[PDB]
């Protein structure tokens, strides 16, 4: 089965894309 | 606040003039209908929209024209 | 946002350095309770029948929160209660969490504020900022090892508090 | 100019008169003069009584005040009416009738605004005017 | 399940912060002028 | 013998003076509400304010909870009127930011500065006056029970 580390590894994927998805989002509010 | 237009169909009837409940439109010399007078829109910013100008127009389809844009405490009809 | 001294600014570096240095202390008060068996029935399994379906966990076994988890809580949901009423209503002396659109901005110190020793500024961001690296320090030797956190503090402090 | 001094009409009152934004935005005033004391329809709802003489009403919208004013010209044959706009800070701004003469009627020294030298029909279509400023009527 | 602590922690937070914060944050941007 | 007249000596206002809105005992209540009192700082009347409706808000959610048939009823209730406190402090927070441009005034509550003070007297008012609705609850059984231990 999953362990902690890998849904921390997860979550800290999901923080990146959140990080990109917010200044994707700033590019496209010029 | 609405546009309000005047097209040289016009025949100078004065139907729109009257039927006006926010005084938008009055009635200017011209020389292009046999009445001598074309309607004309100075006072657009009182333009409420309800289009009796166009209601009472009398010439195949419409003279006056009222197209719909920003709204403003005039035009939305607001006693508040 | 930035007007008003959030976001990037030295005054959010210093509560943050303010709040790590008293998590540096929580954690380590904690782990000395812990290890020593200060919490009262730190293994009974709180029941749904009494404290409703917020204490539920699903986990494998008990199906219920533990109460020393819910007891560290409350001991931080005292100190959130502390924390927004001084940032809803500080005192008049008191430095504020959220500033007025024309304030002064506070210099930032650079690579390290001048050495000034005692009740100083200088010397409260000095540990600010060594209470987070250390937070940092202490998060990323505990998932990179497997050691529970408080284990860890008793490790890097040579099993001195338990 | 508008005599803030002339007497009102005798109301009793009511919950339809004009709001906060009369006196924070802007708000309408209506001057007439009847021949005699009469009741007429308050624009707001109610009826109220009119005194023999000048009459000055304070309005919120402009379409009540000339609904006001259609209805004592159809009602009463009163034609000398002045509708004033007043904003917060006292300057008073003359509305209706602009020139002293009635829209529907012509009067010289006015010009046109909005007048296209084309019928309707010959109205561009939005591709011409898409990604550039010109105008629909050409 | 692994990790269990996990929903009792993130789904109070998602439900309830989470959207606190966005509807204030946007009231803030859209009625400032 | 007229009882309703135009508000304010003003017929043409969308107002009526009438005994519910304009009458003296009115007048008077109104007058002596902490909102309206005058010689209040702004402070003063988020506390008084604050002091009523928290010590208010705690008996519907002890009374009526998910956990009223428990013996931690009065706790989830008191913490219950102390998120909806938060909340509630959060709305005048997001109102005083959004309704004001920052002025020298204080002394009126429809000022940046003076909306804030009563934010802060009104979230103070409101844990105080809920922590002592806990007080009296815990401590006298008559109101665990709202009345039924006299029977
Ligand atoms: C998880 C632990 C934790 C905790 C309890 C805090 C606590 C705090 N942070 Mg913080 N922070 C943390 C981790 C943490 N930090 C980390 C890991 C980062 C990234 C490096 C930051 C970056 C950060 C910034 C950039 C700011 C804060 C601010 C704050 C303060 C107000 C909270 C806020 O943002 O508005 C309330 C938040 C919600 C209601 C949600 C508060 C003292 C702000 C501050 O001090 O402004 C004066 C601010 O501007 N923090
Ligand atoms: C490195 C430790 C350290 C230092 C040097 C300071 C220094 C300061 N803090 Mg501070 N603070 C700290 C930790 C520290 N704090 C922590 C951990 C918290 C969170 C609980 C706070 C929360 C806090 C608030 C909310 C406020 C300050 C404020 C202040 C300033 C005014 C003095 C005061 O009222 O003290 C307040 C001190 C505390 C609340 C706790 C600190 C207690 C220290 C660590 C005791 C050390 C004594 C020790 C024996 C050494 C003695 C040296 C000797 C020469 C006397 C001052 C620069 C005020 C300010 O900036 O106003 C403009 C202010 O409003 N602090
Ligand atoms: C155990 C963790 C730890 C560590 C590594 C440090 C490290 C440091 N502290 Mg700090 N401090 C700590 C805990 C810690 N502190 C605690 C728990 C308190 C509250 C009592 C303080 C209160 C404090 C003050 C008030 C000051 C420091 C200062 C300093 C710096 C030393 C320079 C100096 O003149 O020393 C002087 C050291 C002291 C007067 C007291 C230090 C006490 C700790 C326990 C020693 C740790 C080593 C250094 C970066 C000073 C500084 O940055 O000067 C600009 C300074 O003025 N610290
Ligand atoms: C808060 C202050 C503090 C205190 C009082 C101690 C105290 C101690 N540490 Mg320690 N340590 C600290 C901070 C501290 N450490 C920090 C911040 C780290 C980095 C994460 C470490 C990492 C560390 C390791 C890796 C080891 C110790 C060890 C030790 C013990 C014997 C060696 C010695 O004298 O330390 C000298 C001081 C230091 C090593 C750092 C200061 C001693 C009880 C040793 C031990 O026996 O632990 C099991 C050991 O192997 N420490
Ligand atoms: C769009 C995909 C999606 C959806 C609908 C859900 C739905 C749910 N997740 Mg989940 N999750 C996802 C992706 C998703 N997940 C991913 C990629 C991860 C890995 C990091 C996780 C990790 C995760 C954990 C660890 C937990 C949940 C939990 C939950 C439940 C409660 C909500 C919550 O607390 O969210 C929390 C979710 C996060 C903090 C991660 C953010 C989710 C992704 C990365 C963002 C996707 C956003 C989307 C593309 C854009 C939306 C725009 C607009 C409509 C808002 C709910 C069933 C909780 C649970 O089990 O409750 C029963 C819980 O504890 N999720
Ligand atoms: C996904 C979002 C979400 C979540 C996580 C919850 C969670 C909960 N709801 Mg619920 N609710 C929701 C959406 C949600 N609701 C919606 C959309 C509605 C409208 C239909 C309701 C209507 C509703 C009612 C009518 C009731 C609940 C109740 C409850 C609680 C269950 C009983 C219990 O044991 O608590 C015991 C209660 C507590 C421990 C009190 C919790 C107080 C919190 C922690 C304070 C936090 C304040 C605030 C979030 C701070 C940040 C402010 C910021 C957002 C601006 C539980 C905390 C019941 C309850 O007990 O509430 C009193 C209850 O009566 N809910
Ligand atoms: C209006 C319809 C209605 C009513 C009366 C109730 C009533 C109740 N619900 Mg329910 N509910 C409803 C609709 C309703 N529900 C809907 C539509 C949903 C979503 C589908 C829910 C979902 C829901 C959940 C999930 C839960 C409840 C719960 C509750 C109980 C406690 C709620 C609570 O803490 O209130 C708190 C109330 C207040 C803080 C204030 C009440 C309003 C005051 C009394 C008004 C006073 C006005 C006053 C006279 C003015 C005087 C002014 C001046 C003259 C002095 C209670 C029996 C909880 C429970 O235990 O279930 C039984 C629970 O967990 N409800
Ligand atoms: C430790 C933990 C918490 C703490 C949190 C604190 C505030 C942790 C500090 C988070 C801080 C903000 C870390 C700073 C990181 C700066 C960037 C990542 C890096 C440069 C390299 C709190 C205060 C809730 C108390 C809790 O009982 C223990
Ligand atoms: C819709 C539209 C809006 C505008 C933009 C747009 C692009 C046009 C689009 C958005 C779109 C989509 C793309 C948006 C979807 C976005 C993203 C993916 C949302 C993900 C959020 C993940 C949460 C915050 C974090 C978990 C990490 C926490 C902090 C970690 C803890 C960590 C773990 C325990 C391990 C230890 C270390 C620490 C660090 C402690
Ligand atoms: C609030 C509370 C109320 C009353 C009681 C009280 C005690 C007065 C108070 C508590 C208070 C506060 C004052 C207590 C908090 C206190 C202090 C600030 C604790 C600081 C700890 C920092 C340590 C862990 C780490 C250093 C990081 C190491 C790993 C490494 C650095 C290295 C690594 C490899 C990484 C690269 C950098 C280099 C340098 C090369
Ligand atoms: C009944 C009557 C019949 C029908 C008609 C009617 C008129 C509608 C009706 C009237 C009805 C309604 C409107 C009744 C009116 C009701 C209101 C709800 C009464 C509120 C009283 C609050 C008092 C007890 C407390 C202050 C708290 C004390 C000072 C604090 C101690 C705290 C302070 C901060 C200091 C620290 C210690 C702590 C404990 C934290
Ligand atoms: S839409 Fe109404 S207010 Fe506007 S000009 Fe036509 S009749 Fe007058
Ligand atoms: S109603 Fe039509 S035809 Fe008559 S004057 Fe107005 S625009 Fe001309």
């Amino acid at each position: 089965m999953i362990s902690d580390t890998q849904i921390f590894i997860a979550l800290i994927l999901a923080l990146v894309s959140l990080v990109l998805a917010i200044r994707l989002g700033r590019a496209l509010y010029q | 606040s609405h546009s309000v237009k005047v097209y040289d169909t016009c025949i100078g009837c004065t139907q729109c003039v009257r039927a006006c409940p926010c005084d938008v439109l009055e009635m200017v010399s011209w020389d292009g209908c046999k009445a001598g007078q074309i309607a004309s829109a100075p006072r657009t910013e009182d333009c409420i929209g309800c289009k009796r100008c166009e209601t009472a127009c009398p010439t195949d389809f419409l003279s006056v024209r009222v197209y719909l844009g920003g709204e403003t405490t005039r035009s939305m009809g607001l006693a508040y | 946002f930035g007007g008003r001294g959030l976001g990037v600014t030295v005054n959010a570096e210093r509560w943050n350095g303010r709040h790590a240095m008293f998590g540096i202390f929580a954690m380590v008060m904690t782990s000395y309770m812990k290890g020593h068996g200060l919490i009262p029935d730190a293994d009974k399994i709180l029941d749904v029948a009494q404290w409703g379906s917020l204490a539920s966990v699903w986990d494998g076994a008990g199906n219920g929160i533990s109460n020393e988890r819910a007891i560290i809580l409350i001991a931080h949901v005292h100190v959130l209660v502390v924390s927004v009423i001084a940032a809803v209503a500080p005192f008049g002396f008191q430095d504020t969490l959220v500033k007025e659109k024309g304030y002064t901005p506070e210099a930032p110190a650079g690579l390290i504020p001048p050495f000034k020793t005692g009740l100083t500024p200088e010397a409260e961001l000095i540990n600010g900022r060594l209470a987070m690296l250390g937070i940092i320090s202490i998060v990323t030797a505990s998932v990179f090892t497997g050691t529970p956190v408080v284990d860890t503090i008793n490790l890097g402090m040579g099993k001195i508090l338990y | 100019t508008l005599n803030l001094q002339i007497p009102s009409p005798t109301f009793e009152g009511s919950t339809g008169g004009w709001l906060r934004a009369a006196e924070v935005e802007e708000k309408y005033a209506i001057t007439w003069t009847s021949p005699k004391e009469q009741v007429f329809e308050m624009p707001t709802g109610g009826a109220a009584i009119m005194r023999q003489g000048e009459n000055l009403l304070y309005l919120a919208r402009k379409e009540q005040c000339l609904a006001l004013a259609t209805q004592v010209k159809n009602s009463f044959k009163i034609t000398d009416y002045k509708v004033y706009r007043i904003f917060p800070s006292g300057e008073v701004q003359y509305l209706h009738p602009k020139d002293g003469v009635f829209p529907e009627k012509v009067n010289a020294g006015r010009v046109g605004v909005g007048n296209v030298s084309h019928s309707i029909g010959k109205n561009l279509n939005p591709a011409q005017i898409k990604f550039t400023s010109k105008s629909f009527n050409g | 399940m692994t990790a269990a602590y996990l929903p009792s922690i993130l789904v109070p937070i998602i439900g309830l912060i989470f959207p606190g914060l966005v509807m204030a944050f946007a009231f803030i941007y859209i009625e400032q002028d | 013998s007229q009882f309703i007249k135009p508000y304010n000596d003003d017929p043409f206002v969308g107002n009526l003076a009438t005994p519910v809105s304009t009458s003296s005992f009115t007048k008077s209540l109104l007058s002596n509400l902490p909102a309206y009192r005058a010689g209040l700082s702004p402070l003063l009347r988020g506390v008084e304010i604050g002091l009523t409706h928290g010590y208010f808000l705690v008996g519907p959610f002890y009374k009526l909870g998910p956990l009223r048939n428990s013996d931690v009823a009065l706790l989830s209730g008191f913490f219950s009127a102390l998120g909806l406190i938060i909340i509630l402090v959060a709305c005048l927070t997001i109102y005083g930011v959004v309704s004001f441009e920052e002025t020298e005034a204080k002394d009126q509550l429809q000022t940046a500065k003076g909306w804030r003070q009563f934010t802060s007297g009104w979230l103070v008012g409101s844990v105080g006056g809920a922590s002592f609705a806990y007080i009296l609850i815990s401590n006298i059984p008559f109101l665990q029970t709202a009345g039924m231990s006299m029977l």
